[PDB]
């Protein structure tokens, strides 16, 4: 790589419902519907690298 | 490079940097006395520069 960036929920400042949305992100790597949904949206064809 | 790669390069204890050299890529800066205790008890780490 050549940074750490992240992508973040936009909200706007002083959010509502910040921390409706904040412990719900982290919640989706509990179960891993990050992870879980990871596979599908990335991987469109099974590119079979050999050389 | 420490700010570009803050908290992904940064370990907070000695032994777990000696792993981190010990599993990739890693050079873990610190003074010479603890490096003289290390190489002294592997032969699998040594040191670049005086
Ligand atoms: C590094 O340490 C010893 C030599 O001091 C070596 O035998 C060992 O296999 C190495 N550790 C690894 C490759 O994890």
């Amino acid at each position: 790589l050549i940074d750490s960036k992240g992508y973040g929920v936009g909200t706007p400042m002083g959010s509502p419902y910040r921390d409706k949305i904040t412990i719900a992100i982290l919640q989706l790597q509990e179960e891993g519907k990050l992870h879980m949904m990871k596979e599908k949206w990335w991987r469109g064809n099974g590119c079979p690298e050999e050389e | 490079f420490m700010s570009s790669r803050r908290q992904s390069v940064l370990v907070k204890s000695n032994e777990e940097g000696i792993q981190r050299v010990l599993t990739s890529d890693y050079a873990f800066l610190m003074e010479s006395t603890t490096i003289e205790f290390v190489t002294q008890r592997n032969c699998n780490l040594t040191q670049i520069g005086g």
